[PDB]
């Protein structure tokens, strides 16, 4: 996260790590959406160029963590996956479309203070939360900036930008399924997720129910938090059909 | 998922975080 700050204990508690096993690295953040289930970007777990096609056996993921690299007792879950799950037109060619990825844990993990999922929205909630202008919240453990990585756990709050602001940032075939977020040049204020923060979620809060909602998923940046440029975020709302799809079948 | 996104250390026991105000405001 780009001029972000640390997270309060406690304050993003479906925050989820993925560690490569072999050897043992940190790849990508993720959000907990259920006791069996976390929710990740394609792009993480699949991505040819960069020799990167991963297997359930291959990665692990870490829950309840606030320190980077130090290990908590009684806090943090190590967790196994049983099964991964990649969009079937999931797009890494050109434009990442579709960048979302589905994970089972091989068991539930336990809920307390530090574990707890997030919402999924529904049609009401996404269309009164996304909205340009609205400021979301954006987590992660990526770089701190473009060219070290942060000791806690970094948060970050970013408007909704509006769809031609977007589509005029980058010269990538921009689709539906994904939206942008962060401050215009002229508005003074800066901030951005980095390397290391895909795969980690945009969530705000409901006025209507005071709940956490997921409204996006990080997913791609041209640098981080550069003048007129903007991050990229899956649309979790517009996928919500093959996460209930995937989710349903359980397999 | 009947108690999603409530956190145990803010919202279940009424405490506001540092910054989602700043979400609220951005509402209005
Ligand atoms: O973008 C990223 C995340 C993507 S990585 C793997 C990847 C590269 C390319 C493609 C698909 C996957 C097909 S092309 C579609 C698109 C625009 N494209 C990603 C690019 O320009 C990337 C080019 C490589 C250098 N970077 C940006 C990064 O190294 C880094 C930089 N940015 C970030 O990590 C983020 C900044 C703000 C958010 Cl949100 S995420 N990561």
């Amino acid at each position: 996260i780009v001029e972000g700050s640390d997270a309060e204990i406690g304050m993003s508690p479906w925050q989820v790590m993925l560690f490569r096993k072999s050897p043992q690295e940190l790849l990508c953040g993720a959000s907990l959406i259920s006791d069996r289930w976390v929710l990740t970007a394609a792009h993480c777990l699949l991505y040819p160029p960069w020799d990167k096609n991963f297997t359930e056996n291959d990665l692990l993921v870490r829950i309840g963590k606030h320190s980077r690299t130090r290990y908590e007792r009684n806090i943090e879950k190590i967790s196994m996956l049983e099964k991964i799950y990649i969009h079937p037109r999931y797009n890494w060619r050109e434009n990442l479309d579709r960048d979302i990825a589905l994970m089972k844990l091989k068991k539930p993990v336990a809920f307390s203070d530090y574990i707890h999922p997030v919402c999924l929205p529904d049609r009401e909630t996404a269309a009164s939360l996304l909205q340009a202008g609205y400021k979301g919240r954006v987590t992660g453990w990526g770089n701190l900036k473009e060219t070290g990585q942060p000791s806690v756990l970094q948060v970050v709050n970013l408007p909704i930008v509006e769809r031609p602001v977007c589509k005029d940032s980058t010269r990538i075939r921009i689709t539906d399924n994904m939206f942008c977020a962060g401050y215009k040049p002229d508005e003074g204020k800066r901030g951005d997720a980095c390397e290391g923060d895909s795969g980690g979620p945009f969530v705000m809060k409901s006025p209507f129910n005071n709940r956490w909602y997921q409204m996006g998923i990080v997913s791609w940046g041209e640098g981080c938090d550069r003048d007129g440029k903007y991050g990229f975020y899956t649309h979790v709302f517009r996928l919500k059909k093959w996460i209930q799809k995937v989710i349903d079948q359980f397999g | 998922e009947a108690d999603c996104g409530l956190r145990p250390l803010f919202e279940k026991k009424s405490l506001e975080d540092k910054t989602e105000r700043e979400l609220l405001e951005s509402y209005i």
